[PDB]
C-alpha cells in the first residue's frame, strides 16, 4: 500500500484502537451494572443458602 | 560533421516525446471530496521531482 495511504489509515486505525478502549470502558460500566444486578441477586442468594 | 550533427539531432528529438519512458502512476488522494480522479493530472511527489 502507498505510505501516504498507510499513514492515513494509521490515523484512522489509531482512532479505531481508541474506540476499542472506549468500548472496553463501556464493558466495564456494563460489568458494574451487572454487579448492581448481582447485589439484588444477593438477597436471592441468601434465600438459596 | 554536418551530416553527423543532423542525424544526432533527429535521434534526440525522436527520443523526447516519441520514445520517452515514464513513471508507474500509482495514485492515492488525501481529500475525501475528490470522488473522481482525472488520472492524467497525477504527478510525482515534490521530493522525488527534485532528484529527477
Amino acid at each position: 500500500k502507498g505510505p501516504k495511504e498507510l499513514e492515513s489509515i494509521n490515523a484512522s486505525m489509531k482512532s479505531d484502537i481508541e474506540n476499542v478502549r472506549q468500548e472496553v470502558s463501556s464493558y466495564k460500566e456494563k460489568w458494574l451494572r451487572d454487579a448492581e444486578i448481582f447485589g439484588k441477586i444477593t438477597s436471592i442468594f441468601k434465600e438459596e443458602l | 560533421t554536418f551530416e553527423h550533427l543532423n542525424r544526432d539531432t533527429l535521434r534526440y528529438i525522436n527520443l523526447l516525446k516519441r520514445l520517452s519512458v515514464d513513471l508507474a502512476k500509482q495514485v492515492e488522494v488525501s481529500d475525501p471530496s475528490v470522488t473522481v480522479y482525472e488520472m492524467d493530472k497525477w504527478v510525482p511527489s515534490e521530493k522525488l521531482q527534485g532528484i529527477l
